[PDB]
């Protein structure tokens, strides 16, 4: 797709794509606002339409073009087009440099209709029901948005339901011992790979100490 | 092979059989897993067998039932 | 081989956000491509607040129940 | 406007209020109740939302599907634009009832 | 792109929701911030007590009430307006001498009753006031200081394994932990301030209220009764052996749970694990929803008890402050019972985590299994009281309209009298088993009549409507059959579209704005009860079965004083209470449009405006409004406002016709 | 033919009722009251319990139908 | 020791027995027909009534109409004697302690309404039972309607009998419990 030259309203004035519209207090608002949405169309005959911005207008046998101050009031009148059986209409977001963005007919196909090469932007594999809930998310990444988790953290997070309802067999973290760990930052041993024994070993004594103290009156 | 929908919540379920049983353990370390937490004190275990256990009544547990 | 509930008999949905969760609906169709994740189509006697008395759900959203009998949804 | 409130709504209005038992003025008083209450009515319409009643029209429909009672004309809240209407309705026949039953009253005991 | 004037509403919407800040990462910080908002908010409270010291010790006349306070008036603060007429002399004011306002808070009753004498004990209590404002504002430094030291702290810390990272969730232990602030809050700060003041009464209050004594002996702990009868209040000596008792109670239950060490007392995890409990205790919310409805009992038996057995020296002979103080705790135990609720709804749409579908564990998860059937009976039982409420109301309307008073329908309180004769009988064998008998209980037990029967009701009829919204908002906050995903949004947002039949005020934050109407109409409810009762009891309990009673003989006809107040014929003492009148009624309906008229409209008529300003010949020139762009008020801002309005109105709308109708 | 479902795409049902632990636990451990899981058996065993006889007709004389009210707390 | 100052005016029976629970032994009530305020409201009445009769012409069909009202207020008058009004304003006052044997008690009009109500509930839910369409809702089988209203009046044993028969209430996993509360 070849986005069209489309010049900035201020620079075009008396064009002769500019179709026959009556003009109204309800166009774009210049002196306080520099980025102008463009509609571009081919027509068959001069049939009368209704401007997005109030008061009628008369299309050209040829081309037509067609500024506005949003993008909701092209896509009004690209509708309203479309309902005429005109196709092949485009339109285009001006920056206030002058730079053309080309947006409705984003691929050359409507959206409405299925083309190759576009992948489901804001999918969620699941029912609306399935996404997390919000209580399970605080102060991480989804604080407050529990509808825009990543699938697997969904199922990590009703795993953690699912497991932290089983009371009984649940293990209890035991208690840091802050008076005689905590030594200076340098002061460690290094050896990763042998801190993870460690947590093994130790671990396995906390749970034995548990057992041996839960078997006394139990 | 294709992965259907029947596959992926095949999937879905191993994982979360998988997962619920291991953040039992003494692997997940979840700030509701904390003492005062869900979780039972690690030697006084409140409910057992869905019975009271002895450590219930404190320093009674060592008290005859006569 | 069928898979699924047969056409025309009553299941219980239990999607809990369907607007029919618990209810009984019979089956319109069952699409039968292995590649399709809600193919149970079933339609309801009561419409939800869209107008709308049909619905597809999953191969595990719906039970087969029995008929709804007088006065039972 | 505290003339307005005294002179007029308050001392204008002794005919009104006190027209119980009294022959020819007991509707006037009555109806002006009766305004009172439609006005005050009307604000439940104007102030609400209709999701808030949709919600507890199904609370109440659970109920209902408990004892196998089930409206087939299936119950919906009013909708936006009837919540609105209902509510101006009320409002405006309950302030003019009001009007209208303070200022006849006064006239036919004065005359 | 930047933001339009809907940034100012959006921010002040949530500027205290500590949650919802950006920089707040952690529990450690909101608990901190908490912890500081508390401390300023009790250093703000503190500054208020001693501002009131302050006006009663400079802009007033303890000194000379005390002296003779039946027929006497306090002052509140001097009046210091250049509005005011710089010519003549006010009618706040003795011809030359300066502009008064008279109390009806109650402080000088409290005073009195405290043990005070002089205006300089009050000007040192003032002073000792401001010193704890400043240690309070200091202990804030302190403990931001001392967490931000043990943050500091791990800089030197590590665990020499993996384990390590378990620190990050005890770094609050200080404010999160339960089983100490639950011990020493029943002991020290219940049982041990009440053991405290109980000394404070037998050192100074009782001395100085009587002839010199002996030194404090225990026969200043009495068990009299109450309404001492030349002060028409309870007896200090009572009071200080009711705080004794309350004391010693609340000292022995405060050793309770395991607070300093792990060898004594029980955990409060292992008391709610064996009960019909276990809730999530690590939610904030949670925690302030019911002690909010803790705050609610306390403060409505205070509003009940303080006119009922009055406390205070000669309060009951002041028919202003009896009324005025009744109706200011009623108004604030409504708001704290619906905050109650309001923040049970943030707690399930915040802080609470459910199992996948069916597993019936959690209290709220049994409760929510079977909401519908709660809502349905709420409503079931809303229904009946206000059908048959309005019915035998309408009833005796009519029928009393019709000349025909002996048509009414009128049921006796039975069940109410029965438990009046009990209470009765139970309190004359206590009075008749004394040798100092012919006591006085004031209004404990009151005439109950069918007037008394048919307000009740109508209260009954509130509290069960107000209940049903915020219940139902609270159970649907995580999702209905409407809107199955609410749980998913914010507590507060505008709707969910005009589609699927049409969806306004559906946020349980909607649910808190229809159920704040409710709880204003039946606070309206109590307080006209409360205030007519007081006003005539004897017309009260013959002409208040039929509504034209309540609107005729206590509406129009006790507003009389208050209209005359400024006219076209002089002013009076009570034209501050009629202008606030007017001004409080101009508000309430001002937030009428802010309610009824909805946004588009008001943005389609700041679109016009704000063309308008864009074509101005200067405006033009310096503002195109791309910097704070003139927006309408967004859909929850503006029923906010509203509810502002309207609430602002209703309660600020009473105290002057209090004022007018009882001074 | 139709084919079976897996266990993988099976169904929940509701079988898991309020009176009976969920999907894996157990129920709180009340003392002497209302113990174990019930079962509806009341009128059945209602039909074989004696003390019905020829005064009441002979069968298990119970209008108003007090003994099923068990059987009905399921529903 | 006076129980009326004691506790601000009102009185407490001070006895416990039987005789006292009824509502005619309350020392508020007092019968209509020997209680002074009942005797001044309803003379109030008669003269209010009478002064605007005379008002009128004497043939007059108004006249009459007065006098049928007057012979109204009268009957009124002489039949709540035996009902209770409180010894202070003279209203009679109804009964609502279920005695069911006092003038003006609650129990017979509660029993009557509670039957009527019973059998209109009946009647409504038999209709909807036997027509499970919308579209008999809104074209009513008119035969079918009052086949029902009449069949209604046994609701107190039919009812009954379904509640413990299994066929009024359904499980609650048979119908829309309400929005979902949890998932994840
Ligand atoms: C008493 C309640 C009340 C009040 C005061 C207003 C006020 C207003 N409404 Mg409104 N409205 C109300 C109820 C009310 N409404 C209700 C119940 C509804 C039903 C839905 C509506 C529906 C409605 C619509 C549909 C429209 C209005 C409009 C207006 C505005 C036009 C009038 C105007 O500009 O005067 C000025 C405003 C005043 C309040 C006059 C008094 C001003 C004070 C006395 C003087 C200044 C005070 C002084 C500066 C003190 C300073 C403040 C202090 C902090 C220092 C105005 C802001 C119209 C509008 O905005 O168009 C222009 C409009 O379109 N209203
Ligand atoms: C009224 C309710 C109640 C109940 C059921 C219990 C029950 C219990 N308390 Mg307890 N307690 C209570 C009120 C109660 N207490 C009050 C009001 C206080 C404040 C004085 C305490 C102070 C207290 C302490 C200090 C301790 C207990 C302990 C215990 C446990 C051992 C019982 C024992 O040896 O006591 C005979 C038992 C579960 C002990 C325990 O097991 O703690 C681990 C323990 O150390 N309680
Ligand atoms: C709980 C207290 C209460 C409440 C809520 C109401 C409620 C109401 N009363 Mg009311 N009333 C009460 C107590 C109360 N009454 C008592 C105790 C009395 C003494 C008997 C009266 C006497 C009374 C009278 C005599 C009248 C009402 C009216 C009304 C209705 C006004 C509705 C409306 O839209 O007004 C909108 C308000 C206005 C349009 C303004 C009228 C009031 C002001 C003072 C007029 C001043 C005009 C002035 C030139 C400035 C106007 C500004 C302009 C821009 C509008 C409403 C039903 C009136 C009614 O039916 O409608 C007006 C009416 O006629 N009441
Ligand atoms: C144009 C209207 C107007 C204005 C601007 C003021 C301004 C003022 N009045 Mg005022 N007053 C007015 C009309 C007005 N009055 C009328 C009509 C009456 C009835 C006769 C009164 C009766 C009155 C009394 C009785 C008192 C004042 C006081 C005050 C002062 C309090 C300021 C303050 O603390 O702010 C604080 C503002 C808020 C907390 C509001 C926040 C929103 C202030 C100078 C007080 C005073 O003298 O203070 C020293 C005082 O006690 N006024
Ligand atoms: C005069 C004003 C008025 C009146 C009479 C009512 C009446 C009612 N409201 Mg309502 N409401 C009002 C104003 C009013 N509202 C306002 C201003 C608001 C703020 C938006 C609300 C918000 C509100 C909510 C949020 C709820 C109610 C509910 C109710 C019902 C309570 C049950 C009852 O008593 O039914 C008896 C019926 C009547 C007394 C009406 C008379 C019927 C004929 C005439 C007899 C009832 C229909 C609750 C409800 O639906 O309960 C089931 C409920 O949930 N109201
Ligand atoms: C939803 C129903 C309901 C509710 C919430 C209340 C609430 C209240 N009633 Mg009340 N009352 C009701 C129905 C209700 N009443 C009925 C139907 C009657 C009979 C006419 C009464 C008669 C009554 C009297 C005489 C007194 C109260 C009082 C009170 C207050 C104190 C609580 C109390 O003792 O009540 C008692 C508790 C109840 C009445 C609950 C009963 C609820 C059932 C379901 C209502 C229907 C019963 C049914 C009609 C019986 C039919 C019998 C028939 C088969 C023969 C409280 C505000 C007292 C009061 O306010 O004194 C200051 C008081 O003295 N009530
Ligand atoms: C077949 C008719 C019928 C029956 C059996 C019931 C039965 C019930 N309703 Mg109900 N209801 C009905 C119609 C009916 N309703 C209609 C038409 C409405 C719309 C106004 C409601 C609105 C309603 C509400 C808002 C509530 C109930 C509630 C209840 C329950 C408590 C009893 C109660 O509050 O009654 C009181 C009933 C009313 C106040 C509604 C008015 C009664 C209508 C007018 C009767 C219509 C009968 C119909 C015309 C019969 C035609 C027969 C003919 C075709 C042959 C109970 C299960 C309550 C609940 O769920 O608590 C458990 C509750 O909060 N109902
Ligand atoms: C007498 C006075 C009593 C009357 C006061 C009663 C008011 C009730 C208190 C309720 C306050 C809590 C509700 C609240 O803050 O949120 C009410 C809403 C909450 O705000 C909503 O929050 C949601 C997230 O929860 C979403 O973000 C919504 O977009 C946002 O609007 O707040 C606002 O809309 C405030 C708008 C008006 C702000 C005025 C500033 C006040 C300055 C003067 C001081
Ligand atoms: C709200 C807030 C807060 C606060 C509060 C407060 C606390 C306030 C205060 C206020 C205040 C508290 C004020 C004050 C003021 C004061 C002043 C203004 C003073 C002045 C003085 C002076 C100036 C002095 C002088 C002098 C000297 C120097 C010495 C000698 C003497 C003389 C006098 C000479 C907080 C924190 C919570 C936070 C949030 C916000
Ligand atoms: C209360 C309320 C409802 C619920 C009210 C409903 C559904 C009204 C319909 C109830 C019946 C059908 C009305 C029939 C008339 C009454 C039963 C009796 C009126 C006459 C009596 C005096 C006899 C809404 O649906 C609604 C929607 C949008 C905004 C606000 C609201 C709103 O405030
Ligand atoms: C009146 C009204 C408005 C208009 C009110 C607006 C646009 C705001 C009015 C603000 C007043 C005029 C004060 C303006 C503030 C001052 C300029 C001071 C500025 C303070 C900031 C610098 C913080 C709405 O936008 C609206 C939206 C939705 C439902 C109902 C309504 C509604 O009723």
């Amino acid at each position: 797709v070849v986005a069209e030259a489309i010049p900035r309203p201020e620079d075009l004035l008396d064009s002769p794509k500019f179709p026959m519209f009556e003009g109204s207090t309800g166009g774009y608002m210049s002196r306080s606002t520099r980025e102008r949405h463009a509609i571009t169309w081919t027509a068959k005959g001069q049939a009368k339409f209704e401007m997005p911005t109030g008061g009628f207008a008369i299309m050209n046998q040829g081309e037509n073009l067609c500024y506005f101050r949003k993008k909701e009031q092209c896509i009004a009148l690209g509708k309203q087009l479309r309902k005429m059986k005109i196709e092949n209409y485009k339109i285009y977001r001006l920056k206030k440099d002058g730079t053309v963005i080309f947006m409705h007919p984003a691929d050359g196909v409507f959206p409405e209709k299925v083309n190759k090469g576009r992948v489901q932007v804001n999918g969620r594999p699941f029912t609306i029901r399935g996404n997390p809930q919000q209580s399970e998310l605080k102060f991480t990444k989804y604080q407050g948005k529990g509808y825009e988790a990543d699938p697997l953290t969904t199922m990590f997070v009703k795993a953690r339901v699912m497991a932290f309802a089983d009371v009984p067999n649940l293990f209890a973290l035991p208690q840091p011992n802050m008076d005689e760990l905590v030594p200076a930052e340098e002061v460690d041993k290094y050896t990763r790979q042998e801190y993870t024994t460690r947590m093994m070993e130790a671990l396995k004594r906390v749970q034995d100490d548990r057992a041996a103290k839960a078997a006394k009156s139990l | 092979y294709t992965e259907t929908v029947a596959d992926e919540r095949l999937f879905e379920q191993v994982y979360l059989q998988y997962t619920s049983e291991y953040l039992k353990g003494p692997l997940y370390w979840h700030p509701d897993k904390l003492q005062g937490w869900l979780p039972d004190y690690p030697g006084t275990p409140m409910i057992k067998e869905g019975k009271y256990t002895s450590h219930v009544i404190g320093n009674l547990k060592a008290f005859s039932s006569n | 081989p069928w898979v699924g509930p047969k056409k025309g008999s009553w299941v219980k949905i239990l999607r809990p956000e369907s607007y029919w969760f618990q209810q009984r609906g019979q089956v319109v169709n069952v699409n039968q491509k292995p590649e399709v994740k809600y193919p149970v189509t079933v339609k309801f006697d009561s419409v939800n607040y869209a107008n709308v008395n049909t619905n597809g759900y999953a191969l595990w959203e719906v039970i087969e129940a029995p008929a709804p009998g007088p006065g039972e949804v | 406007i505290n003339g307005w409130l005294r002179n007029l709504l308050w001392s204008e209005a002794s005919q009104v209020i006190q027209s119980y038992a009294l022959s020819s003025i007991c509707p006037y008083g009555f109806i002006f109740l009766i305004g009172h209450f439609i006005w005050a009515f009307s604000l439940m319409f104007l102030f609400s939302g209709r999701a808030y009643w949709q919600e507890l029209i199904e609370s109440i429909l659970w109920s209902h599907h408990k004892l196998k009672i089930i409206p087939h004309i299936q119950p919906r809240a009013l909708s936006i634009s009837q919540g609105r209407a209902v509510g101006f309705i009320h409002y405006t026949l309950g302030g003019i009832g009001s009007t209208w039953a303070f200022i006849i009253s006064r006239l036919l005991v004065l005359t | 792109g930047r933001c339009a004037s809907s940034r100012y509403l959006q921010v002040l919407g949530s500027i205290h929701d500590i949650e919802c800040g950006f920089g707040i990462d952690n529990t450690l910080s909101l608990n901190l911030q908490i912890f500081t908002a508390h401390w300023g908010h009790l250093t703000i409270i503190l500054i208020w007590v001693s501002s009131n010291l302050y006006h009663i010790a400079s802009n007033a006349n303890y000194s000379l009430w005390v002296k003779n306070p039946i027929p006497s008036m306090p002052i509140a603060h001097n009046i210091w307006d250049p509005h005011f007429t710089n010519s003549t002399s006010t009618p706040y004011s003795h011809t030359i001498i300066t502009t008064i306002l008279i109390a009806y808070s109650g402080i000088y009753n409290q005073l009195y009753t405290s043990g005070f004498n002089t205006i300089n004990q009050i000007y040192k209590t003032t002073f000792t006031f401001s010193c704890l404002a400043v240690i309070s504002i200091l202990l804030a430094k302190i403990h931001i200081n001392t967490h931000s030291e043990l943050l500091h702290k791990l800089a030197s810390h590590t665990s020499q394994i993996p384990s390590f990272f378990q620190l990050l969730y005890f770094l609050d232990v200080a404010i999160s932990s339960v089983n100490i602030r639950f011990n020493f809050h029943t002991g020290i700060l219940v049982g041990l301030f009440s053991i405290g003041y109980t000394g404070h009464l037998l050192d100074i209050t009782i001395p100085a209220s009587r002839a010199p004594l002996i030194h404090t002996s225990p026969s200043y702990l009495t068990f009299f009764g109450g309404l001492k009868s030349n002060t028409s209040s309870l007896y200090l000596t009572d009071i200080a052996h009711h705080h004794l008792a309350i004391g010693i109670i609340s000292i022995l239950t405060g050793h309770l749970y395991s607070s300093f060490r792990a060898a004594l007392g029980t955990y409060i995890r292992d008391i709610l694990y064996t009960s019909h409990l276990t809730h999530s205790i690590k939610s904030l919310h949670l925690a302030l929803s019911l002690i909010l409805a803790s705050c609610t009992p306390l403060t409505s038996t205070t509003a009940q008890h303080i006119y009922s057995l009055t406390p205070y020296f000669y309060l009951s002979y002041d028919h202003i402050y009896s009324t005025a103080l009744y109706v200011h705790h009623s108004y604030i135990t409504s708001f704290l019972a619906i905050a109650s609720h309001a923040h049970t709804a943030i707690t399930l749409v915040r802080d609470w985590v459910a199992p996948l579908e069916q597993e019936s564990s959690s209290k709220q998860i049994r409760i929510h299994t079977h909401k519908a059937a709660i809502i349905s009976h709420l409503s079931w039982v809303s229904l009946w009281l206000g059908f048959h409420t309005l019915a035998v109301y309408s009833h005796n309307d009519t029928c009393i309209a019709f000349n025909s008073p002996s048509k009414q329908i009128l049921i006796e309180a039975s069940n109410g009298q029965l438990i009046q004769q009990a209470s009765g009988k139970a309190l004359y064998g206590t009075i008749n088993s004394i040798n100092n008998y012919n006591k006085s209980f004031d209004s404990f037990i009151h005439p109950i009549s069918p007037g008394d029967l048919y307000v009740h009701h109508a209260i009954a009829l509130g509290l069960h409507i107000t209940v049903l919204i915020l219940l139902k908002g609270g159970l649907e906050a995580r999702g209905s059959k409407l809107m199955p995903d609410k749980m998913e949004h914010s507590f507060g947002f505008s709707c969910d579209g005009p589609g699927r039949g049409g969806t306004c005020d559906i946020s349980a934050w909607d649910s808190f704005y229809l159920a704040t109407f409710w709880m204003l109409n039946s606070n309206a409810w109590i307080s006209f009860y409360f205030h007519y009762k007081h006003l005539t009891p004897r017309q009260f309990s013959e002409s208040s079965t039929y509504l034209e009673s309540w609107f005729r003989d206590y509406l129009w006809f006790n507003s009389t004083p208050l209209i005359h107040g400024y006219s076209t014929l002089g002013a009076n003492d009570l034209s501050v209470q009629s202008w606030s009148f007017l001004l409080t009624h101009l508000a309430w309906a001002s937030g009428f449009m802010f309610l009824i008229s909805w946004r588009g409209y008001w943005q389609e008529l700041i679109d016009i405006i704000l063309y308008i300003h864009l074509k101005t010949p200067i405006l033009i020139n310096l503002w195109n409004g791309d910097i704070y762009t003139p927006l309408a008020l967004s859909i929850v801002q503006a029923r906010f406002i509203g509810l502002v309005h309207f609430s602002t109105g209703l309660i600020l709308t009473y105290p002057p016709f209090i004022i007018g109708a009882t001074s | 033919x139709x084919x079976x479902x897996x266990x993988x795409x099976x169904h929940p049902k509701h079988m898991l009722v309020a009176g009976v632990r969920g999907y894996e636990m157990e129920w709180q451990p009340i003392p002497g009251d209302a113990v174990k899981y019930p079962k509806p058996n009341s009128e059945e065993m209602f039909k074989t319990m004696i003390g019905a006889d020829v005064e009441t007709g002979g069968e298990a004389w119970d209008p108003l139908g007090f003994h099923k009210l068990f059987d009905r707390n399921f529903d | 020791a006076k129980p009326l100052e004691m506790f601000g005016g009102v009185d407490i029976d001070l006895e416990d027995t039987p005789a006292h629970w009824t509502i005619k032994a309350s020392p508020v009530l007092e019968p209509c027909k020997d209680n002074k305020k009942f005797h001044k409201k309803l003379k109030d009445e008669l003269y209010k009534v009478k002064k605007n009769q005379q008002k009128f012409a004497e043939g007059s069909a108004a006249y009459a109409r007065f006098n049928k009202k007057i012979k109204m207020i009268e009957l009124r008058e002489t039949a709540y004697g035996d009902r209770l009004c409180g010894k202070k304003d003279g209203l009679p006052r109804t009964i609502a302690t279920g005695e069911w044997n006092v003038r003006g008690s609650a129990m017979w009009p509660a029993a009557i309404f509670l039957y009527i109500a019973g059998w209109i509930g009946w009647a409504g839910r038999s209709y909807l039972i036997r027509t499970n369409d919308a579209a008999k809702e809104i074209n009513i089988d008119v035969p079918l309607a009052v086949t029902c209203m009449a069949s209604g009046f046994s609701w107190p044993v039919a009812a009954w009998q379904e509640i413990v028969n299994g066929e009024m209430a359904v499980p609650n996993d048979q119908i829309h419990n309400g929005g979902p509360w949890n998932q994840s």
